C-alpha cells in the first residue's frame, strides 16, 4: 500500500470446515423426497450397473484416507407379538448386509 | 474408507455390479490417518492421537483439498452425463486456474 | 404541557405515530415489537433516548 | 431358497449394448435372522410376491 | 420393486394410513403428555415422471 | 446519604380508537350483556405466605 | 546453581484440557461386530440390535 | 379488590417474560430487567495467556 | 405460576378482493 | 362445586363458545387492528380418568 | 496437575439464581390443563385436608424468609351494565378471601 | 377509478383467483421446487366504512 | 413497503409431490 | 457527583439512525391494508386537492 | 507418462482395476526429463531445454 506498494500476486482460496460434501442421486440435484426420483427409474434398479469413481486431492505430506458415504435407506422394523418377544427385521438398501 | 498415500493426488474406487434401486447419492470428505480408529477391532494399537475424531465426533476440515470428481456407470456412462455441467464429464469443484 | 415521551426530547403524538405507522402497537397500548416485525430498518430497532 | 430364489438382476455392457452377464440380488435383502417364524412368513411372503411380479 | 418398500416402510402407506384407526385415534388423543409419533416410519417420495 | 424525589405533578393519559360511532355504539351494546362481561386471572394467581 | 544460571528463563506449559467426548462419543461399542450389545426377550434370546 | 396475601409486581414481572423477551430495553417503561455478568457469577479460571 | 390462554381463534379477513380487514353483521 | 366453576371461567365453556356470536364475529373482524382476544378467559381442564 | 500433584478431594455443587421452585399438584408431576387432575379428584375436596410441611435448608448465619406460593385461581369477572356502573366479582380459590 | 386498478393488480382479484385454474393447478402440484409464488401481485385493501 | 403470493401449500409425497 | 457536585442543567436528546419517518395517509394511521382507506375516499373529486 | 529416476533399470506400473472392451494394445518408447515439458500448466518454468 501506499506510494511505494511492491508488484503482486493474489491467491484466493476457501474454508468450509464442519460440512461433508454431497452429491444427490437426483435428476436435477434437488431433495423432492427422501426417496429420490433416480432411485425409483428403474434403469437403475433391477438390470444392475457397475460404479467407478475417481477423486483429485491435494497433495498432503502425510497418509490420509477419504470417507466416502453411499447414502441408502437403513430401516428397521419391530415387532412385539407375546408377553417378552421382540422380533426384529432390518434391511438397508442398496448396499444390504443380511441372507 | 479407502487410504490416500502420503503426496498421493489422485484416488481411483470401483465397486462391480449391484442393485441401486433406492440409492439416495453421495457424502464425503477427507480424514487423517493418525486420527481415525480402526474400529473393526476391540482395541487399537496404533491410535497414538487424542484430539477430536472427525469419523464420530462431525468436526471435519480438509474438505477444501478436494479438487474435483468424477462418476462413471459401467465405465462409459459418464454420470450425470447429459451434457448438464459447464462442460465436462465431471464435477470440477475448484480451480487453481480460470481462463 | 410534558407532551414529550420515552424519557427523551420526542413527543406523544410523534411516538404514537410511529409505533402505530411500523407495527400498529400504539393503541392498547406501547410494548416491545416482536423480533420478526422489528427489521433493520424499523423504528424501535433504532430508536436511541439520551 | 430353492423355490423362493432371489431373482437373477442382469448386468449391463453399454458399449455393445448387450446383457454382461447376471447374478442375484445380493444387495437387497432383508436381515431377517432375528425375527420368528410369526415374521418371517411376513418377509417370505414378500419374497414369493415380488417373484410373482418379476415373471408377469 | 414396490412390495419390499412398502413392507418396510421406503414408499407406499404414510403412518396415518398404515396405522390401525383406533391406534391413530389414541395418539391424537394422548399427543400433548404421551407423544406416539417418532416410532412409526413415513416414507417420502420424490416424482419419478413430468 | 439523603437522596430525596419531588413529585411537581401527576397525569392520566389515555389514547382512543377513533372507531365509527355507529360501530362502537354497537360493541358498547355487545358488552354490556352478561353473556359478554370481561374476565381476567392473574399470572402469578397463588397466595403469599 | 552458579552465577551463569542466575539468568535461565521460565515459559509456562501449554494449555491442555481433557475431558469426555461430546455426547459421551466413543465410550459404548457401536459398530464393531466383535462387541455387539444386546437387547433379548429373555426367554427367547433372538437380538433385537 | 387488593389483598395482602398477593404479589402484583413480581406476576407482572412474570407475565412480561412471557409475552417477549426481556433482553430488550424498553426506555418509556424503565423496562431493562436486572442480570449479573455471567462470567463474574461462576468464575472460569483458565488463566492468561501470557 | 402459569397463565391459561385466554382469546378467540386468530383473525379472518373476510376475502371478496385479497384481504379486506371488514365484514360483520 | 361446578355451578360457580363455570360462572367464573375456571372450568366450563371456551370464549369462543360462551359470548354471543355477534361478538365472536366482531372480534374476527376486527383483530388486526383492535385485538379483544386478551379480555375473555378459556378454561383448560386436566382429564380426571383413565 | 503435573508429576507433583497433591492427593485431593472432589467437590460438586449447583446454581440456579432467577428460577422459583415448583412441585405440580398433578399425579404425574406434568402440565396436562391449568386445572389439574388431582384439583379434580373429589376425595381430596369437599371432605376436607389439612396440611403439615418441613424444610431442610443450609443454615444461613443470618435470619432469612422462606417465601411459600400456594398456586391457586386467582380470577375477577368484569359487569357494566349501564353507562359509569363496574360491578366486578372476584374468587380465588383455594384460598378465597371471605367466610 | 377501479377499471384500471383491477387490470393492474392495485385492487380486485387474488392471484389464485385471477389466474387460469389450470396454472393454479401447476403452481400448487411443483410449490416446493419450482415457486411460482413471486411472479403475482396480490392486492390488500383497507376497509372504506364502519 | 409490499407483498406478492406464495403462501399456499400441497407437499404430501404420496397423495401428490407432483400432479397435473 | 459527591458532596460538592455542582448545579446542573439537564438535557434530552435522541438518536433514530438507519430509519426513514414514516407518515400513512390512513385515517387512525394504522396499515390495515396496502391500498389505504383515506386512498379510496380521496378518488374523486372535482377540484383534485393542492 | 511415469518416470525413471537416475541409474535405475526397473519400471514397475499397475492400474487398479479397469475395464479393457476396445483396447487397442500398448505402444511405448522413452523420453528424457529434460527433453519433455509438462503441460496443463499454462507456463513451464523448469522447461529449460530448447
Amino acid at each position: 500500500i501506499g506510494q511505494t506498494a511492491v508488484p503482486s500476486v493474489t491467491q484466493k482460496k476457501f474454508l468450509c470446515d464442519r460440512v461433508m460434501w454431497r452429491i444427490p442421486f437426483s435428476s436435477n440435484f434437488m431433495s423432492m423426497g427422501a426417496l429420490t426420483d433416480l432411485g425409483q427409474n428403474m434403469l437403475y434398479a433391477n438390470s444392475a450397473h457397475a460404479l467407478d469413481m475417481t477423486f483429485e486431492v491435494d497433495p498432503m505430506d502425510e497418509p490420509t484416507l477419504l470417507y466416502l458415504l453411499f447414502e441408502v435407506f437403513d430401516v428397521v422394523r419391530v415387532h412385539q407379538p407375546h408377553r417378552g418377544v421382540i422380533e426384529a427385521v432390518y434391511l438397508r438398501t442398496p448396499f444390504s448386509a443380511g441372507n | 474408507l479407502y487410504p490416500i498415500p502420503a503426496k498421493a493426488t489422485n484416488v481411483p474406487i470401483s465397486i462391480p455390479s449391484r442393485n441401486w434401486a433406492a440409492f439416495r447419492g453421495w457424502s464425503f470428505t477427507r480424514l487423517k490417518t493418525k486420527e481415525t480408529p480402526s474400529l473393526g477391532s476391540g482395541f487399537d494399537p496404533y491410535f497414538v492421537y487424542s484430539g477430536s475424531i472427525p469419523y464420530l465426533d462431525g468436526t471435519f476440515y480438509l474438505n477444501h483439498t478436494f479438487k474435483k470428481v468424477s462418476i462413471m456407470f459401467d465405465s462409459s456412462v459418464s454420470w450425470p452425463g447429459n451434457d448438464r455441467l459447464l462442460t465436462p464429464n465431471e464435477f470440477e469443484i475448484k480451480r487453481s486456474v480460470d481462463g | 404541557e410534558g407532551y414529550n415521551v420515552a424519557q427523551c426530547n420526542m413527543t406523544k403524538d410523534w411516538f404514537l405515530v410511529q409505533m402505530l405507522s411500523h407495527y400498529n402497537i400504539g393503541y392498547q397500548g406501547f410494548h416491545v415489537p416482536e423480533g420478526y416485525k422489528d427489521r433493520m430498518y424499523s423504528f424501535f430497532r433504532n430508536f436511541q433516548p439520551m | 431358497s430353492k423355490e423362493i430364489p432371489t431373482p437373477y438382476m442382469w448386468s449391463y455392457q453399454p458399449q455393445m449394448g448387450l446383457a454382461a452377464g447376471a447374478s442375484q440380488d445380493y444387495s437387497t435383502r432383508m436381515n431377517w435372522l432375528s425375527a420368528g417364524p410369526s415374521m418371517i412368513s411376513r418377509v417370505n411372503g414378500v419374497r414369493n410376491h415380488r417373484n410373482q411380479i418379476l415373471l408377469e | 420393486m414396490m412390495p419390499q418398500w412398502a413392507y418396510m416402510h421406503i414408499a407406499g402407506q404414510d403412518a396415518s394410513e398404515y396405522l390401525s384407526p383406533g391406534l391413530v385415534q389414541f395418539a391424537r388423543a394422548t399427543d400433548t403428555y404421551f407423544s406416539l409419533g417418532n416410532k412409526f416410519r413415513n416414507p417420502t417420495v420424490a416424482p419419478t415422471h413430468d | 446519604d439523603g437522596a430525596s424525589v419531588r413529585f411537581d405533578s401527576v397525569n392520566l393519559y389515555a389514547t382512543f380508537f377513533p372507531m365509527a360511532h355507529n360501530t362502537a355504539s354497537t360493541l358498547e351494546a355487545m358488552l354490556r350483556n352478561d353473556t359478554n362481561d370481561q374476565s381476567f386471572n392473574d399470572y402469578l394467581s397463588a397466595a403469599n405466605m | 546453581s552458579s552465577e551463569t544460571n542466575l539468568t535461565q528463563q521460565s515459559m509456562p506449559n501449554r494449555p491442555n484440557y481433557i475431558g469426555f467426548r461430546d455426547n459421551f462419543v466413543g465410550l459404548m461399542y457401536y459398530n464393531s461386530t466383535g462387541n455387539m450389545g444386546v437387547l433379548a426377550g429373555q426367554a427367547s434370546q433372538l437380538n433385537a440390535v | 379488590v387488593d389483598l395482602q396475601d398477593r404479589n402484583t409486581e413480581l406476576s407482572y414481572q412474570l407475565l412480561l417474560d412471557s409475552l417477549g423477551d426481556r433482553t430488550r430495553y424498553f426506555s418509556m417503561w424503565n423496562s431493562a430487567v436486572d442480570s449479573y455478568d455471567p462470567d463474574v457469577r461462576i468464575i472460569e479460571n483458565h488463566g492468561v495467556e501470557d | 405460576m402459569e397463565d391459561i390462554n385466554f382469546a378467540s381463534l386468530a383473525p379472518r379477513h373476510g376475502t371478496r378482493p385479497f384481504m379486506g380487514t371488514w365484514n360483520e353483521i
